[PDB]
């Protein structure tokens, strides 16, 4: 029993009860608001809103963004089981989530984010979904690199399969020759700088225009 | 014994060592830079620059960004006693950082702050420190907010009458009359949107002018 396919809420072990607040506020979102692009996913999905990209290429698609940084296949899951999804009926829905799933193993994460495609299009049947591959990470040649490379390629054969659903896997020039990647693509070595999302963007925009 | 000054590096469990990879090239980028201003912090510190940008008030001032997503009082330490502060001489350091603190208390906090500008004064003696308060964080009113709003009195009050530090609330209210603070200023309730760091940023560029 794959364990990255459980729904599960992230339990707040801090005290300010951040995340059902995001949740809860994505719940009101799909109240008052009639999305065509719908963004679930972690950090990497988040933090796009935050760069001026967003408003020049998704903002006019009318698109919600419903990431959380620090968010696993369990946690996406559970929100999207959980209201989330409900009140909207999005043509296009974009996931990326599943380098967080530290402790899981590539099969595993790779399961979660079928389980997750699954759940959307059970929902959402009418939504055509777009998964995005793992990004690499790291400064240097590490594990994490191999176990996210494992859930793309993974993911490439499982995905053709499944309803209305595609990975784009875009890559930009992140990992060199030396096996570096550079802090100007990725700032802390994970999440992507501007520079970085543009590489992602342009592409994962024009597949979008083409789904409406 | 107080765990908030207890010098110590953050250890790897994800497995791709970037926290000692920024501490390197922190270490790295200095010694072939001359810096006027370096910032030093958690997320709130390196973000910095998600909001309007880094040039059109810090970059004339030649500065440098050591922030580090999850860093504690302990990590700053470790970080500044082991590279950091060598081959510069900034003329202000910039310290942000007892958000991540889980565990330790508001006084316990505020002696890792103290510790830090000690070590600051003593490494780097010609720079005017500035402590950056701690901001408020969660929707709603929570034993978080009540503890950084005392290590902000705590360190205030430690600062106040120090020859070289300076203490700066920067916040501009972001908990409104019912006791919440909108993600239109802070998008997860923890870390500044663009339109939420433009206050802080523009009171600490009031104050490393007066400086
Ligand atoms: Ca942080």
């Amino acid at each position: 029993s794959n364990p990255a396919a459980i729904p599960h809420a992230a339990e707040d072990i801090q005290g300010d009860d951040r995340w059902m607040s995001q949740h809860n506020r994505f719940v009101l979102d799909c109240k008052d608001k009639e999305p065509d692009v719908l963004f679930v996913g972690d950090s990497m999905v988040q933090l796009m809103q935050q760069y001026e990209i967003w408003r020049e290429l998704f903002s006019p698609l009318h698109a919600l963004n419903f990431g959380i940084g620090g968010d696993t296949t369990r946690h996406v899951l559970w929100r999207l089981k959980n209201g989330e999804l409900e009140n909207i009926k999005p043509k296009v829905i974009v996931v990326w989530v599943g380098t967080n799933n530290h402790e899981n193993t590539a099969e595993e994460v790779a399961g979660g984010i079928e389980a997750i495609v699954q759940l959307i299009n059970t929902r959402q049947p009418q939504a055509k979904i777009i998964v995005l591959g793992l990004l690499p990470r790291g400064e240097k040649p590490n594990p994490l690199r191999q176990k996210n490379a494992k859930v793309n390629q993974l993911l490439k054969v499982s995905l053709p399969k499944l309803a209305n659903v595609q990975l784009l896997d875009t890559d930009g020039g992140f990992v060199h020759s030396d096996g570096a990647i550079s802090c100007h693509d990725m700032f802390d070595f994970l999440h992507l700088t501007g520079g970085g999302y543009a590489k992602i963007c342009k592409p994962l925009h024009e597949l979008i225009m083409q789904l409406l | 014994e107080n765990p908030a000054s207890k010098p110590t590096p953050v250890q790897d469990v994800q497995g791709d060592g970037r926290w000692m990879s920024l501490h390197h090239r922190f270490v790295a980028d200095s010694k072939d830079k001359e810096p006027e201003v370096v910032f030093i912090g958690d997320s709130l510190v390196q973000l910095m620059h998600q909001c309007e940008i880094w040039r059109e008030l810090f970059s004339p001032l030649h500065a440098l960004n050591f922030g580090i997503g999850g860093d504690s009082t302990q990590h700053v330490l470790w970080r500044l006693e082991n590279g950091e502060l060598e081959h510069i001489r900034p003329k202000i350091v910039v310290v942000w950082v007892g958000t991540n603190n889980h565990g330790h208390t508001a006084e316990q906090v505020t002696g890792g702050i103290k510790a830090i500008v000690q070590l600051v004064n003593e490494r780097q003696p010609q720079a005017r420190v500035v402590v950056l308060g701690l901001l408020p964080r969660g929707q709603h009113p929570n034993p978080l907010r009540e503890k950084n709003r005392r290590v902000n009195e705590l360190v205030r009050a430690a600062l106040a009458g120090h020859p070289r530090a300076h203490f700066l609330d920067a916040d501009p209210g972001f908990v409104h009359s019912d006791g919440t603070i909108s993600h239109h200023d802070m998008y997860d309730y923890l870390h500044l949107s663009r339109l939420g760091y433009t206050p802080v940023c523009r009171a600490l560029h009031s104050l490393l002018l007066r400086l």
